[PDB]
């Protein structure tokens, strides 16, 4: 819910790579994509929703 | 193809940024490495644990 110049939604552009730069990446390159893995495994057995605001919150960690 | 859940891709992966943690390997692979990464052995710090619970609008929104 945003409409300006460099919205906050640029960042949040990146839920498409957050989980499938794992599950169909892993098994063509090397890990190097994400050093962490909490951040997609959120979604099993801890905070299925937590996991669409790191995106934006926290990128890298 | 509709297997997967809604994911948000807007247009670009890392705009002027990264998609995720494009850093060199630390220790390790992260894969099969140690289980419990969800709950069963919750680490002291890897993630954003803000909240419990309610992501704002039902997933993104403040």
């Amino acid at each position: 819910g945003s409409a300006e110049q460099e919205p906050t939604a640029e960042q949040l552009a990146q839920i498409a790579a957050e989980n499938e730069e794992d599950e169909h990446s892993v098994n063509y390159k090397p890990p190097a994509q994400k050093d962490i893995q909490e951040i997609q495994e959120l979604d099993k057995d801890d905070e299925s929703l937590r996991k669409y605001k790191e995106a934006l919150l926290g990128r890298v960690a | 193809g509709s297997k997967r859940w809604n994911s948000c891709k807007q247009n670009k992966q890392g705009a002027n940024s990264r998609p995720v943690n494009q850093t060199p390997p630390p220790e390790g692979e992260k894969l099969h490495s140690d289980s419990g990464i969800s709950v069963d052995s919750q680490s002291l710090h890897d993630q954003q644990p803000h909240t419990q619970t309610a992501s704002g609008q039902a997933l993104k929104g403040d």
